[PDB]
């Protein structure tokens, strides 16, 4: 199971880092401290009938 | 007086279809300067704590 929060994951340090998001087409800012944040999907479909 | 009728049919059919599909799209390429790069913040920073 997830717990409940431990990191402050929008501790943005004073930075205007946006990042644009090309799967939801929206900048958004991300905290200080994450190493990266990225957005490139993968789709990863088993169809298995019998 | 004697009669005797035999009828027998059987049928087997077997069937099996394969497809494998491998697109590859490239739609953008690109190449960094050599020289004078700008190094991610929270790079510069996990540097200057070495």
């Amino acid at each position: 199971q997830f717990r409940n929060r431990v990191i402050n994951t929008k501790s943005f340090g004073g930075q205007c880092r946006k990042v644009f998001s090309g799967d939801g087409k929206d900048f958004y800012r991300l905290s200080g401290n994450v190493l990266s944040y990225t957005f490139q999907v993968k789709i990863n479909n088993d169809f298995n009938y019998e | 007086n004697s009669a005797f009728k035999q009828a027998i049919q059987a049928s087997h059919k077997k069937d099996s279809s394969f497809i494998r599909i491998h697109k590859v799209m490239k739609v953008l390429n690109f190449t960094t300067k050599a020289k004078d790069l700008h190094l991610s913040d929270v790079f510069l920073k996990a540097l200057n704590h070495l």
